[PDB]
């Protein structure tokens, strides 16, 4: 049919701006409504990764798993063109982001919501007043370390913090730092982990990891035990030595039923949630590529 | 396609010892080792350069 | 004619030789990176040779060689995909390996050297090899010269 | 001569270039010198080089 | 075939147009190098094929794996026809130096990536050229039209609905 | 430098480039050429791509063999005929001692270890094997 | 330039740097630093030369 | 401006010391010292003239 | 490299023998030089080109 947008912005573009710009003139967009006309507004992510307020990852992966995705074509100050992306299609992407992986022919790229730096990410236009933020895309496996890696550490440097003696930073660094795929090696910026809590865009989510894990065992035997009748899976049966000793001791008596419940139930809806934030909803598949160009053809 | 390539194999020992009636057909070289007694634990190659 | 084998330790069939370097038992090998000795004690390749002196002949130009190595790299990978492969190979079909020019003692090599024709390839208990190969090098130490 | 960087200057292309550099360097130098020890072969040798 | 459609259409972007066919969408060709050891040329061609993620610097030449070849590595019924198909396993034990770890490590079904079914063949001594297609109608690219079914062994497709009832 | 046990043969392979040249005896082969052809394929938002094809059929002409090739001429020598090694632990990552200690060990001062050059000065290092 | 006794006499009959180790970075990646002080100061690799 | 000059770089070492088991390979040369104990201590240069 | 020797001795026999002259006497030697100017030396009234 036709695809592509064109934004106008408030005021002319300064030049260092307008070429700072163009550096990204093949990498995708995170928009705010499929129109043709569209103003700077909701283009980027600091609609939701300002400075002012606590960025939150979960808030993010929210608004990339239902939103539009573009790409970059032509950025002339007074206006801005795009392409949508749309099922049913195949377009063409050019690898440009700061903290640069190098991709592989036959893959399946994922966009996540950037870990790194902000500066890796973002493109300010002061010109406007208004910043544009990039979604960050790995190729699926690499994210996959990159995002359990960056959690653990998190939990590390909360602990690490909260009681000395637990364990060693250095532990922890040498550790996690590396991330190593099919041949190649990467070295992550760390974020330094500021200390106070809920000002970690991760915090939210290794709160919601730690209270889910710290409650599944509770629920875990009860939700065993309740199913078993003269008819039931032999499986079920056969897996219920592989629980430690120590699980198959908790009493379901101490807990009262509102709590047991209240547990139960909160316990269910992180599940339910955090499962399906590790599928990498915006997910898009790679048929070529060219290491000298640069271009991936993807879909 | 006529700029070929050709794919050889060499082959050389390293640590021989020498059967025990020992004799030299040489009258330049003079070692001051003994020579009853002489085992090689090393082979010098010459590099393509 | 009046020998068996130079060394039993690789001509035999199960010994050490054939355990590293034959294809039997290399299965926790990993594939990518090439062999010299795989012509020489590889079972299947050895025997690829059974078929007619016309079916050597025509396999010698027509399909490309039993896993050579890859050339213009850090180092020796094996091929997998041949897009300007121009390579051909006569020790496949011969079995055969020529000597490279070895010396026990820099001793020795000074005089091969000074003195071409008339020089010891055998002192008391050192020796030295010369190299006998289709391509003729010419060894240059200090600017004496022995084609 | 393009039969040596047909394929590119890889790492070890250039490895060997700067080796013939070295050759041509220190061995045909200072070509109409080399040419009075020739003798007959000396006016072949001044059109060839 | 030069029409701005993606899609060629009726007399090269003279008419107007139908603006999509039901959804047509070209298949889309995975061009494959495949070393001539590891895959037997006689193979069927509606058989889909599998590539399994070498790890060495800079690869240029990688491995594909049919079923009847993943049934070689993993070593009157198949074992006849593939052992037929198939000799010297260690021609393709080689290619994955790897096997015995994956095996034991439970990751061997991670790395492995199928791609689909088999569509132009030509054989060489080295490097046989091989192109297939992913995500779209199996078609033959040849000028003669031919349609390919993609094809299994009985031994190893079970279908789920027939012994269910 | 103790002599141990036993010798060693070492086995390394050799790369030359070569010129050759190629003798083909006059109607020797028979080719039937066929039409040419042009498809359209992968159909993308900003370009197309064209693929073009063509196809032809030889067949012998003789019983025996009507060209021949060798080389004519040596340009360059490249695998540098060095001392460079094998290493076993980098063919075989998975097998070990008993004792990780001893392992671990052994690995340091045998010396395994990929960019192992960041510069050469010969040209493609060719495998010696023991 | 001081040197111990025992530096070969081999060594000094070709053309060679100085100093140990050759120092060539006309081989090296292109504009690559870190990879080619690499091969004039990292003494855990082999020189190029030997 | 055609009257160039060059400038390569000469190197020498002075006061080496040969291995242990010390060899020879000259008929003529005959020292009255003692081959074992023996160390050069400087070094003769040709020079220009 | 250049033209250097331990001895004077050596530097007797590298001009009478060319060929055949020891690089390494027991405890000293002689090393010969490879630049791109070939120079003749002219000790005495015997030359060594």
């Amino acid at each position: 049919m036709d695809l592509k947008v064109v934004v106008s912005l408030s005021s002319r573009l300064y030049t260092d701006e307008i070429a700072k710009m163009q550096q990204r003139i093949g990498c995708i967009l995170p928009l705010a409504s499929t129109h043709g006309t569209q103003n700077v507004q909701g283009l980027g992510l600091g609609q939701v990764y300002s400075l002012e307020t606590v960025p939150d990852y979960v808030s993010m992966y929210n608004y990339l798993s239902d939103c539009t995705l573009a790409v970059l074509d032509e950025v002339s100050v007074d206006s801005l063109i795009l392409t949508k992306i749309v099922p049913g299609q195949t377009y063409a992407i050019k690898n440009k982001y700061q903290p640069f992986f190098q991709w592989h022919g036959t893959g399946s790229l994922s966009v996540m919501p950037p870990v790194f730096g902000r500066e890796h990410a973002t493109v300010k236009l002061e010109s406007n007043d208004v910043d544009i933020v990039f979604p960050m895309v790995l190729p699926t496996p690499i994210a996959e370390e990159v995002l359990q890696k960056i959690l653990l550490f998190n939990v590390y440097s909360r602990v690490v913090m909260q009681a000395p003696g637990n364990a060693d930073m250095l532990d922890v660094h040498m550790h996690l730092g590396s991330v190593s795929y099919l041949g190649h090696h990467y070295e992550l910026a760390l974020p330094e982990v500021p200390g106070p809590l809920g000002l970690a865009l991760l915090d939210n989510l290794s709160l919601y990891f730690c209270i889910m894990v710290t409650l599944l065992p509770r629920a875990s035997m009860r939700l065993v035990r309740g199913l078993i009748r003269h008819e039931h899976h032999d499986l079920l049966n056969l897996f219920q030595e592989m629980v430690p000793d120590e699980i198959a001791r908790i009493d379901l008596d101490d807990l009262s039923v509102a709590d047991d419940l209240s547990r139960m139930r909160v316990m269910m809806t992180y599940l339910q949630s955090l499962a399906s934030l590790f599928n990498l909803g915006p997910r898009l598949a790679t048929a070529a590529y060219s290491q000298e160009t640069l271009t991936a053809t993807c879909w | 396609p006529l700029n070929r390539r050709m794919q050889y194999s060499y082959y050389f020992p390293v640590g021989l010892f020498m059967p025990n009636p020992k004799y030299t057909t040489s009258a330049a070289i003079k070692m001051l080792d003994n020579p009853t007694q002489q085992l090689p634990v090393e082979a010098w190659i010459v590099n393509k350069n | 004619e009046y020998r068996s084998t130079v060394n039993p330790w690789a001509s035999q069939l199960g010994s050490l030789g054939d355990i590293m370097y034959n294809s039997s038992y290399r299965q926790t090998a990993v594939p990518g990176l090439y062999s010299p000795c795989r012509a020489f004690f590889n079972k299947e390749e050895l025997l690829r040779n059974n078929r007619g002196l016309y079916n050597m002949v025509n396999e010698y130009s027509q399909r490309l060689g039993g896993h050579p190595a890859t050339s213009n790299t850090e180092v020796q990978f094996v091929v997998i995909a041949g897009t300007d492969v121009f390579l051909e190979q006569p020790c496949s079909f011969l079995q055969e390996a020529f000597p490279a020019l070895s010396a026990s003692s820099r001793a020795l090599i000074d005089e091969f050297m000074s003195v071409k024709q008339t020089h010891a390839p055998i002192h008391y208990g050192h020796y030295i090899i010369e190299e006998v190969a289709p391509v003729r090098r010419i060894l240059k130490f200090g600017n004496k010269v022995v084609f | 001569d393009p039969t040596f960087t047909e394929r590119g200057f890889s790492k070890t292309v250039k490895s060997d270039l700067i080796a013939m550099f070295k050759r041509h360097l220190l061995e045909h130098s200072f070509f109409l010198d080399r040419a009075e020890n020739m003798g007959s072969g000396f006016s072949q040798y001044v059109r060839s080089r | 075939l030069l029409a701005p459609g993606e899609v060629a259409v009726a007399g090269g972007g003279s008419g107007g147009g139908s603006f999509s066919w039901s959804g047509w969408r070209p298949p889309v060709f995975g061009d494959f190098l495949i070393h001539a050891s590891s895959f037997n040329n006689a193979e069927a061609t509606g058989t889909p094929l599998f590539q399994f993620k070498q790890s060495d610097p800079f690869s240029g030449v990688d491995a594909v794996f049919t079923p009847l070849s993943l049934f070689i590595l993993m070593n009157g019924g198949l074992t006849r026809m593939a052992n037929l198909l198939y000799d010297s396993p260690a021609t393709l034990a080689d290619l994955v130096p790897d096997f015995g770890r994956l095996v034991a490590d439970r990751r061997f079904h991670n790395f492995i990536t199928p791609v689909g079914p088999l569509v132009e063949n030509i054989k060489s001594t080295y490097l046989n050229k091989i192109t297939t297609v992913v995500h779209g109608p199996v078609v033959s690219k040849a000028i003669p039209r031919s349609t390919v079914k993609v094809t299994v062994p009985q031994e190893a497709f079970v279908d789920l609905d027939a012994w269910l009832s | 430098k103790i002599h141990p046990g036993v010798a060693m043969t070492v086995v390394r392979t050799d790369e030359i480039l070569s010129e050759n040249i190629l003798f083909s005896s006059r109607a020797s082969t028979s080719m039937f050429i066929g039409t040419p052809n042009v498809s359209r394929r992968e159909a993308r938002v900003d370009a197309v791509t064209f693929e073009v094809h063509h196809e032809m059929a030889s067949i012998d002409t003789g019983l025996s063999y009507s060209s021949t090739m060798t080389p004519a001429r040596v340009a360059a020598i490249t695998t540098d005929m060095g001392i460079h090694t094998q290493d076993f632990f980098s063919v075989f990552p998975a097998e070990a001692f008993g004792n990780q200690q001893v392992n671990d060990y052994i690995k340091a001062k045998v010396g395994a270890q990929v960019n192992g050059a960041p510069g050469l000065c010969h040209g493609q290092q060719a495998t010696c094997e023991i | 330039i001081v040197t111990p006794v025992t530096a070969d006499v081999a060594y000094f009959q070709k053309s060679n740097s100085p100093r140990g180790r050759a120092a060539c970075v006309v081989s090296c990646e292109n504009y690559n630093q870190e990879v080619a002080e690499g091969l004039i100061y990292d003494h855990s690799r082999p020189d190029a030369a030997y």
